[PDB]
C-alpha cells in the first residue's frame, strides 16, 4: 500500500509518530499487508495552500 | 487534511468502508483535526500496477 | 502546474470535457499559466471510496 | 471532491485565492457538490523539481 | 521513495511490468536507493481523462 | 503522462536531471509518448515525513 496525508504545517513530530503508527495498523489490519509493506508520506503547506472544510 | 490510500483491489465493500472509519478515527486523534476537515480517498489497484518493496507482483 | 481532479462517477463525457476545458481556463486566468504549459488529470471514483469531511457515504 | 496543483514557488496570496476560487467554482458547477464539499491543497516546490516540455524550470 | 506514474490505458501486462522494473532501476540509479524501499505505482487512465500543455484528447 | 517522485531532500540538481532523464527516457519508450509529453514533479519531505520499511526516515 501506499498512503499520503497532505495537511497543514505545524504538527510535532510526536504527532507525526502517531500518526503513521494508527494509519499503519489500521492499513495493515485491513489489506493484510505487513506494515513494513505501506509506505507513507506527509507533505505539508502553509494556510494559504489549503482549502478544507 | 486529506489521505490518499492506495491498496490492491480485493476488499469488500463494508472492509474498506471500515477502513475509511478507521482512517478518519486514527488522524482525528493523533493530529487532532476536526473530522469535518479530514478528508479521505481509497483507490483500488491490481496488483500489476503496483510494486512495494521493489517486488514484481 | 499540475492540477489533479478527483471526482465522483456520473458526469457525461461532454461535461468531464468541459471540466477540464474550464480547469485549463481559469488557471490560467488566475495564476498567469499558459495553456501549453498545463496540465490537467482527471480520475473519478465510486462515492464509496470518497470521504468528505468525516462522513461516510 | 479533492483537488491539488503542483506548481512553482512565487504564486501571491492574491493569485492563490483567485485559483482556489476559481477551481472550487468550476469543479462545484460540474460536480453538483456545494464548495464546502470540495477539498484544495498547493504544492510548491522549486524549478529543479519540475520538468515541462522535457526541460527542467528555472 | 515513492514514484506514482499517470499514463494512458492501452498497456500489456508483461509491458506495464517491464516499465515498473525499469523504474525501479533508474531510480535506484540515480537517487541510489534501495530497491527495496522502492515503491512505484501504475495509474491507466482514459485519453479523454488527461490533458497535456492544455490539450483536449481529439480536440 | 504524468510522474512525480516523493523523496527525502539532500538530493543534488545533478541528481535529480539523472532521475529525469531515466524516467522520461523508460516512460516514453514504454508508453510510445513522446518526452515533451511527460510531466515530471519531485516533492522533497524530511525524514520525519516518510515512513519506509516501517520507520521513520532520519536526516
Amino acid at each position: 500500500p501506499m498512503i499520503s496525508c497532505d495537511m497543514a504545517y505545524g504538527r510535532t513530530d510526536e504527532q507525526k509518530r502517531a500518526l503513521s503508527a494508527g494509519l499503519l495498523r489500521v492499513i495493515s489490519e485491513a489489506t493484510g499487508e505487513p506494515r513494513e509493506n505501506i509506505f507513507f508520506v506527509i507533505r505539508e503547506g502553509s494556510g494559504i495552500n489549503f482549502v478544507e472544510h | 487534511p486529506f489521505i490518499e490510500c492506495h491498496i490492491a483491489t480485493g476488499l469488500s465493500v463494508a472492509r474498506k468502508q471500515q477502513l475509511i472509519r478507521d482512517v478518519i478515527d486514527v488522524t482525528n486523534k493523533s493530529i487532532g483535526s476536526d473530522p469535518k476537515i479530514i478528508n479521505v480517498l481509497l483507490v483500488e489497484h491490481a496488483e500489476a500496477n503496483m510494486s512495494i518493496s521493489g517486488r514484481i507482483h
